[PDB]
Parts: structure tokens; sequence; C-alpha cells
């Protein structure tokens, strides 16, 4: 039974096959997991996602530098920020992002559009629960999404350390062609499901370890319809057994190794050495971001 | 000379039966932690309920500025552990309570630095 993991990463056959797309329709829907008193769905999905990354190769750096996207709520506060603290070793770096003011546990909070963002460095993890909320007011056919996605593409290709690692909400809706196929110039990747909201088309889609190139060339429009075959054929119970159990939540400082090499010294022995979590190549520098400002009258 | 004082007007507003703040962030925890009130993780023991900093202090939750010249806060980017008796208005607790500047527990829940010298122990 699957029921005592925090969650279920898509098994790799689905990415080997080519399905038509067609509607997500979940056994479970409707469903709910027995939450912990007093603890918000949000607190119970980040958990059961940072109990399953530690199941993975995540370089964990000391000075780790982690960004947070769609961190905010509708009550004005920060709780899968607040999760990831916890879980992140307490010298790491976590800056936190979201169109809507709220109060956050982060080093740092933007706010505004996530295409606002700016950042002269290269970050360790980064981490998406955006989710425009027009997604559900209006059902429309089901084509590749391109607001918020063009620009974590765009982030992941220009402001991820190779070895980085990726954990970005997607749903039935929710979802971008351009981020699937950037799941092949990761050394792996998968689709996860939390045990908590197994009830929802919801999955993190997680790289891990950035390669900087394409290991796999991967048809996003085909990956989608896979990722939805294996949730309309494989039902998963909702479950909350793993947060019962946080001794071993804590993120493990690996101290990996931070080296700035040049893109012509990256060869095959680096590749595996960043395949591995045991390296992150990028610079060292003062840590600076901002949110742009629109000026008007 | 004026001053507006966020921790009376709450406090009054709890004395009237106003509804306290809501949505402070409980963490997932063993419950077998060091017990010490404001930490970087949570250490909630049996009898204590961990809370995300930022989400139960008065001065963010408000928008307004922390009562210090510098404006730092204590609890944001930390964990704030709660007695489960008062786990229900978090920012009312960690207002009208003081946390012992020796042994890091809530004066009045946790510190046992007045208690009476113990016999020693072998
Ligand atoms: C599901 S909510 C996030 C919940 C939050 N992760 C938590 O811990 O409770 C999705 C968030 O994405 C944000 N969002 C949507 N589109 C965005 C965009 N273009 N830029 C930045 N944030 C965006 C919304 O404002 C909303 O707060
Ligand atoms: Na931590
Ligand atoms: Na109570
Ligand atoms: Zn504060
Ligand atoms: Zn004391």
């Amino acid at each position: 039974s699957q029921a005592w993991q925090p969650g279920v990463a898509m098994p790799n056959l689905y990415k080997m096959q080519r399905m038509l797309l067609e509607k997500c329709d979940l056994q479970n829907y409707g469903d709910s997991a027995t939450l912990p008193k007093g603890i918000m769905m949000n607190v119970a999905k980040y958990t059961q996602l940072c109990q399953y990354l530690n199941t993975l190769t995540l370089a964990v750096p000391y000075n780790m530098r982690v960004i947070h996207f769609g961190a905010g709520s509708d009550k004005g506060v920060a709780p899968g920020t607040a999760v990831l603290r916890q879980w992140l070793p307490t010298g790491t770096l976590l800056v936190d992002s979201d169109l809507n003011d709220f109060v956050s546990d982060a080093d740092s909070t933007l706010i505004g559009d996530c295409a606002t963002v700016h950042t002269a460095n290269k970050w360790d993890l980064i981490i998406s629960d955006m989710y425009d909320p027009k997604t559900k007011n209006v059902t429309k056919e089901n084509d590749s999404k391109e607001g918020f996605f063009t620009y974590i593409c765009g982030f992941i290709q220009q402001k991820l350390a190779l070895g980085g690692s990726v954990a970005i909400k997607i749903t039935e809706h929710s979802w971008n062609a351009d981020l699937y196929k950037l799941m092949g110039h990761f050394a792996w990747w998968t689709a996860f499901v939390t045990n908590v909201n197994a009830s929802s088309s919801e999955a993190f889609l997680i790289g891990c370890n950035y390669l900087g190139k394409p290991r796999e060339q991967i048809d996003g429009y085909v990956m989608h319809a896979n990722y939805i075959f294996w949730r309309n054929t494989n039902p998963i119970q909702l479950s909350s057994y793993s947060l019962f159990d946080m001794s071993k939540f804590p993120l493990k400082l690996r101290g990996t190794a931070v080296m700035s090499l040049k893109e012509g010294q990256i060869n095959d022995m680096i590749l595996s050495l960043l395949s591995k979590g045991r390296l992150i190549i990028r610079e060292n520098n003062r840590v600076v971001i901002s949110s742009d400002v629109l000026v008007n009258n | 000379a004026f001053a507006v004082d966020a921790a009376k007007a709450y406090k009054d507003y709890l004395a009237s039966g106003g509804q306290p703040i809501t949505n402070c962030v409980k963490m997932l925890c063993t419950h077998t932690g060091t017990g010490q009130a404001i930490t970087v993780t949570p250490e909630a023991n049996m009898d204590q309920e961990s809370f995300g900093g930022a989400s139960c202090c008065l001065y963010c939750r408000c928008h307004i500025d922390h009562p210090n010249p510098k404006g730092f806060c204590d609890l944001k980017g930390k964990y704030v552990q709660i007695p489960t008796t008062c786990a229900n208005d978090p920012v009312g607790f960690t207002l009208k309570n003081t946390v012992c500047t020796v042994c890091g527990m809530w004066k009045g829940y946790g510190c046992s630095c007045d208690q009476l010298r113990e016999p020693m122990l072998q």
C-alpha cells in the first residue's frame, strides 16, 4: 500500500508512452484525508512534498539558495514557506514571492507578478505553487498555459545552478508543454502527487539535478497526456498517515561542493557528479533580487 | 509624542470578547522538542504547539512597525512554542508573555529559574 508514503511518483513507464490527451477523471475525486487537528491543507501538502524530496539526490550546499514562487494565500500568511524553512537547514537562504501581499518567515519576500522578479544570482532549489484562480472560473480547451509558466521556464534556463532542482505545481488545466520539455534537462524527473491531496489533478513536476542541456527530447503535449493517463488509471488513496511521523523530516545538510566552472569546462565527469547530487555549479556572489514597480499616475 | 499602541488595543479587543487573530501557521512536529519559547526549528514538547513565528506576530500580521528602534522582529523566520491551553490565540500569548533571557523558556510556562533550590542529585 502507498497510504503510508508521503505520496506517489509517476512510474517511469508512463514517460515512454504516447497517450492522446483527454479529461482527467479521478475515481477518488471529492474524497478527503484526515488532517491532523488545526493543521492547514498547505502545511500537510508541503510536508509530504518535502518528505518525498528527502528520498531524492538533492544537492544541499552550505549557504544553500532557495526561491519559493506562489508562497502567498487568501489567508495573508505563508504556510508552505513555514514548512520549507522547517525542512531546510537553518543556514539556507529562503526568498519567497506572490502576486498579493502576505506575511512570511522567508529571509526576503517579493510582492508582484513573478514576471517582475529579477535576480543577478543562480539558485539551488526552485519551489513553485503558483496557480491562476481563473483556471477553474472558466474551463477552456486544455492547451499549454503561457502566463507564469513562461517566466518559470526562463528562470530555470537562466537562474538555476547546474545540479540544482525544482518542484513546480501543475494540475490538469495548469500546465505548460515547455516546462515538461525542460524536465528533460535534468538527470531525472517525475510528477509527484501528495497523498493528502490525491483527490486533485494537482502534481509537483520535480526536476532533480539540472544539467543545463537536454538528456532527453520530451514532447510536453504528449507528456501531459501521459500524466493524465496515469492519474485516470491508477487511483491514489487519500492519506495523511505520513504526517504523523516527523522524526526524519529535516533535509540532511550534505554540504555539497559549489564550483564556478565555465560552460567550456562541463565534461562527462562533471555531468556525472551533477547527476548524483554531489555538485553545484554557480558563482557565489552577494544574493541580490528585486521586484519591478510599475509607475503611473 | 503620539504613538499607536497596537499591543494594548489587541488586549482591550480580547477583553471585550473580540475573536482572536486566526490563520496562525501550526507546524507538524514530533512534540519531543526542548520546549523553548522561540527557536530556529519547531521545538514543541507534549504540552505545546509549534507555529511559524511571523504568523503569530501582531506587528507582522497587522502590518505595523515593530516596537523597537531597529524595527527587528523576534518571531519572523523562527518557530514559537505556545502552550496547548493557549494555542487558540498565539498572537495574544506572545504579546502577554516574556521569554526568560537565561533558559529561553516562557516565564510562568517552562522557566524554572525562580523555583526553590533542588537538593543535589547523583
Ligand atoms: C495555491 S495559492 C498558493 C498557496 C501557498 N503556496 C500556501 O503555502 O498556502 C497560488 C498562488 O499563486 C499566486 N500567483 C498566481 N499567478 C501568479 C503570478 N503570475 N505571479 C506570482 N504569483 C502568482 C496567487 O496569487 C496565489 O497566492
Ligand atoms: Na530548518
Ligand atoms: Na484554549
Ligand atoms: Zn513581527
Ligand atoms: Zn529561566
